[PDB]
């Protein structure tokens, strides 16, 4: 991912008032991932053939 | 005057102690019934996924 020239802008304070960014501020990527799955229902019992 | 009547004969009262079992009447707690143990996943295929 390639960042941006606000972000890195905003990184450092300087901002006035009511501006957000007078501060330092930090960011923290997040990533996230849905897949399938196998659930077998017998015996009375269940559970995931592959995990 | 008639002969008085009382127990005469000690018995048999035979030395040391005797033993019963003590088990659980029905055992149906305390112990799983190889299905919902938990910590293990029967609905597994064996172990040749990580082959």
């Amino acid at each position: 991912v390639t960042m941006s020239p606000e972000s890195v802008v905003a990184a450092a304070g300087g901002g006035n008032n009511n501006s957000g960014y007078n501060e330092p501020q930090r960011f923290a990527l997040v990533v996230i991932a849905v897949n399938h799955n196998v659930i077998r229902i017998m015996n009375g019992s269940m559970g995931f053939p592959i995990l | 005057k008639r002969r008085p009547h009382a127990q005469n004969h000690a018995g048999y009262k035979i030395k040391y102690c005797k033993q019963v079992p003590l088990i659980p009447l029905h055992g149906g707690d305390y112990i799983l019934n190889h299905w919902e143990t938990r910590g293990v996943d029967r609905m597994r295929i064996p172990g040749i996924q990580h082959a």
